[PDB]
């Protein structure tokens, strides 16, 4: 019970300058074509097609609010009910994932308007207006993690290093985090513009800001004095694998780093085909970002919603073929 | 008036232009440190049609000798046909091209042919008439397919009013350098054929093939079937300044051999067939050799000549010999086999008595033929290279070099229409 959407992004200024071909072709609502080219063994060029076929793919056309119609929108009728949703960001580096997930890249700044965190705590107050709704008389929380080098900090508070711990019902629980308590929507983009400008990342001249982190945001919905948690949607904006062609400047801090985030997603990329075959050890402790990731997959309540990214041209068709590939092993799941 | 320019190039070219000269020097009898000590004045007014003029009895040979590689070049200047020449016409290059014949034709042989191009108008300009180019060179190498097939193309937009004719050497199985080339081969073929007047076919599969069977000579080298063919490079060029009933000059050479619209390739026989010094061999009789002419053995392009039918069957004699037995024992051959030489020319040449001998010969013959027996050196190059081509192997020697993939495909569809064309009987 997992939907799985997929998200060309469009090509780049500079990618134009290095004539790069685009091979990434989305015809219909939701299917996917990878043009592959392949030589022969006799210098004869010729040409692949990888169909895929997705709950719903996106153009390079689209903006941030159709992405977030189909994704996180329909997530939001599920945390009044009692559950708890989530959603990724599943890519190579530089393929727009926290364009997405964070906002715009307006240069210099982030345009925090656009992003599935604002457009979905909007949502929550709208439907938590609702007369049907109202009358639970529920309290919204928002809290935000940051997991760098393997260890969770936080953003809310400066540098609160933080431990990840488990109750007796099996159930992680990082703490202690701060959890303020979100007023309105004018309150909610407070967090997210004071929480993106203290987030860990590098500073080059390709990505000025490319994520170092797997940063997660997360809504709680409680009921008003009891202290429990009725409902949870936490975002999840990762880092994204980089081995291609990383070989600028790094020092050794900057592989430090580096070797760590591609660490957190092997992991990651165990759980899936572990929960894909059945009765293994699902391997949740290995990197501690699958250990915030546990209630997602094998949540008797959990709706995630896993956005693919991708990079169009020429030269990234080995990582998209990668990263196509297991968005699908994560489409056929069937969990309980 | 009657003037020669001489060209050649490659290994091949390179080690028969020295056994060319050493045969052709010592018929006419020529002194190789420059001079000429002879007696006859058959072979002392005709001196200006290789050869230029200085005083002394001396002269220079012209010829142009060249090669990429400087082994070669080092090869054919130690003997007494090294000091013969002149030195100017040392013109040599860098880097040789391994036996590739896109090298040798586009990015290093496209170079170094203006110091060739220079040295032929210098030699042209000194003569009054020049009345040929020929040319000698293997057909399936580097420098000598890629170079001297380029430099028929430089002169023949700039001279086209020559008969140019070319000694040509088809490669083989059996004796073989840089194993598989008939890549090298049909792209020789294609701009020869588009670009030239007479071509003589020399094969060293019939050239093995007489040293395995007749002369018993099993295992022998490249100068042993150097003997061979510089003995019927002699007999082709003695109806140049040896005169006689057929004056049979180059040009006459070229109307008189050529049917058809385009060039054929010819097919030579020979004389009795021995090496260099062998006894045991009767005296040259006439009416013997002419078994030896129309031999299905003696032939110098590996064919068969019971089936090919005969269009021009110009055989040069040499020696003094009777000039009525020559004239009867031909008439036993058309008047008895219709099928060999068949019914397209009335009164076609058959014979040109020469009276000096070879060196070494006494009452010798030259056979040269042309019929639709040499279907079978153009089926056997293209079903070698059939089976090249159809699964693109080896293809990659020559992409990455500056060609074109479908070069390849005129090339193989030229050769296929010259058999489809020999089938008009
Ligand atoms: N759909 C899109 N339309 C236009 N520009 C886009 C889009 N997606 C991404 N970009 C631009 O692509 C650039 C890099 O995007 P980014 O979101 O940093 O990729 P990334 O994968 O998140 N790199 P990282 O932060 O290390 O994970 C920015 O200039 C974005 O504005
Ligand atoms: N009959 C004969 N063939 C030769 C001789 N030298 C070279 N060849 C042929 O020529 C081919 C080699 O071509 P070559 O001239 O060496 O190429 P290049 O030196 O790179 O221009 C071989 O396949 C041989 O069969 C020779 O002296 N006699
Ligand atoms: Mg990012």
């Amino acid at each position: 019970s997992i939907t799985v959407c997929v998200r060309k992004r469009p090509i780049s200024r500079k990618e134009v300058n290095r004539k790069e071909i685009d091979v990434i072709s989305v015809p219909r609502k939701d299917m996917l074509i990878v043009h592959e080219p392949r030589s022969k063994v006799d210098l004869t060029k010729f040409l692949e097609n990888h169909k895929f076929r997705f709950d719903y793919a996106f153009n390079d056309t689209c903006d941030n609010a159709m992405v977030y119609k189909y994704t996180a929108k329909p997530l939001v009728k599920t945390i009044f009910e009692g559950g708890m949703a989530t959603c990724f960001a599943y890519g190579q580096t530089g393929s727009g994932k926290t364009h997405t997930m964070g906002g715009e890249f307006n240069g210099k700044v982030q345009d925090c308007k656009n992003g599935i965190y604002a457009m979905a705590a909007k949502d929550v107050f709208v439907t938590l207006n609702m007369p049907r709704y109202r009358a639970m008389n529920l309290v919204v929380s928002a809290s935000f993690f940051e997991i760098y080098s393997g260890k969770v900090f936080d953003l809310l508070s400066d540098k609160q290093k933080l431990r990840v711990l488990e109750d007796g019902k099996q159930q992680v629980q990082v703490v202690g985090l701060t959890e303020k308590v979100v007023d309105g929507v004018e309150e909610v983009l407070k967090l997210i513009q004071h929480g993106n400008a203290a987030r860990t990342s590098g500073q080059t001249s390709a990505n000025s800001n490319s994520s170092r982190s797997h940063a997660v945001f997360q809504i709680v919905l409680r009921p008003q004095g009891s202290t429990k948690i009725h409902g949870k949607f936490s975002f999840i904006d990762l880092a994204g694998n980089e081995r291609g062609v990383d070989t600028s400047s790094a020092d050794r801090q900057t592989r430090m780093e580096g070797a760590e985030i591609n660490k957190s997603l092997l992991a990651l990329k165990e759980c899936i085909r572990a929960l894909g075959k059945q009765s293994a050890h699902l391997p949740f402790r290995v990197s501690k970002l699958t250990q915030v990731l546990r209630d997602s997959f094998i949540g008797e309540k959990s709706k995630t919603c896993m956005i693919a990214m991708i990079s169009p041209g020429l030269s990234s068709c080995e990582h998209t073929l990668n990263t196509l590939r297991y968005a699908d092993r994560v489409k056929e799941l069937v969990v309980k | 008036m009657r003037e020669i320019v001489h060209i050649q190039a490659g290994q091949c070219g390179n080690q028969i232009g020295a056994k060319f000269w050493e045969v052709i020097s010592d018929e006419h009898g020529i002194d190789p440190t420059g001079s000429y000590h002879g007696d006859s004045d058959l072979q002392l007014e005709r001196i200006n049609v290789y050869y230029n003029e200085a005083t002394g009895n001396k002269y220079v040979p012209r010829a142009i000798l060249v090669d990429l590689e400087p082994g070669t070049m080092d090869s054919v200047r130690s003997g007494p046909f090294g000091q013969i020449f002149r030195p100017d016409n040392f013109v040599f290059g860098q880097s040789g091209a391994g036996n590739n014949w896109a090298k040798g034709h586009y990015t290093e042989g496209a170079e170094l042919v203006d110091s060739v191009l220079d040295v032929v108008r210098k030699e042209s300009e000194s003569c009054d008439c020049l009345q040929g180019f020929q040319l000698t060179h293997s057909l399936g190498g580097g420098t000598g397919s890629g170079m001297g097939t380029l430099l028929i193309s430089k002169i023949r937009e700039e001279y086209p009013d020559r008969i140019m004719n070319t000694f040509s050497v088809m490669p083989s199985p059996k004796v073989s350098d840089t194993v598989v080339e008939p890549y090298n081969a049909t792209l020789s073929v294609h701009q020869l054929v588009e670009n030239t007047d007479e071509t003589y076919c020399i094969d060293n599969e019939a050239l093995y093939d007489i040293c395995f069977r007749t002369l018993k000579l099993t295992t022998p080298t490249y100068g042993d079937l150097n003997h061979l063919v510089s003995a019927t490079m002699s007999g082709v060029t003695t109806c140049l300044r040896f005169p006689g009933q057929l004056n049979a000059d180059l040009r006459k050479l070229a109307v008189n051999m050529v049917p058809f619209p385009r060039l054929h390739f010819f097919m030579p026989g020979f004389a009795p067939l021995t090496s260099r010094g062998s006894q045991q061999y009767r005296a040259l009789t006439v009416p013997e050799l002419t078994q030896q002419m129309f031999d299905s053995k003696n032939m110098m392009a590996a064919c068969d000549p019971r089936h090919g039918r005969y269009l021009t069957v110009a055989a040069i004699f040499r020696g003094r010999m009777s000039m009525k037995e020559v004239d009867e024992q031909m008439l036993n051959v058309q008047n008895k086999n219709s099928s060999y030489f068949v019914e397209w020319i009335p009164n076609n040449v058959k014979t040109a008595v020469c009276d000096i001998p070879p060196r070494g010969l006494k009452m010798s013959a030259t056979f040269i033929g042309n019929s639709t027996a040499i279907q079978e050196l153009f089926k056997r190059i293209s079903e070698q290279f059939t089976a090249m081509f159809r699964r693109k192997a080896f293809l990659h020697w020559y992409t990455g070099e500056g060609m074109d993939e479908m070069e390849f495909t005129e090339a193989e569809s030229n050769m296929n229409d010259l058999v489809s064309e020999y089938q008009q009987y």
